[PDB]
């Protein structure tokens, strides 16, 4: 992507958002142990 | 100036692949001030004199000497 910027003296910067989805699955079995899997779909963060 | 001149705006040459980083020291010459809750200059900028590493002296604390 190229954006065309009108110009500034006061060097901004630009902020891009790419709208993804974000879920996430709570998942309590027992007298307390929080188990919680992440997923965000397009822009995963992941090992 | 060198990729400006008469030519295509002085962000021609990258892809700005820098997404600003997170972290202090992303600002060239701000002579970046104000030391938490300490109104003295702590950086003359974050672009010199930060081989030696923090002056690490006393700022505030007075009660707990006493």
């Amino acid at each position: 992507m190229t954006f065309e910027v009108d110009p500034m003296d006061e060097p901004t910067l630009l902020y891009l958002l790419f709208e993804v989805f974000d879920v996430v699955r709570v998942h309590q079995p027992h007298r307390g142990v929080i188990e919680a899997v992440y997923l965000r779909t397009p822009f995963s963060a992941g090992n | 100036n060198g990729t400006g001149g008469a030519f295509e705006g002085g962000l021609f040459s990258p892809y700005l692949t820098t997404r600003l980083p997170g972290w202090a020291g992303v600002r060239q010459n701000v002579m970046g001030s104000t030391v938490d809750g300490r109104p003295v200059l702590p950086a003359n900028s974050s672009t010199m004199t930060y081989a030696t590493v923090g002056n690490s002296s006393l700022d505030s604390t007075a009660a707990a000497a006493a």
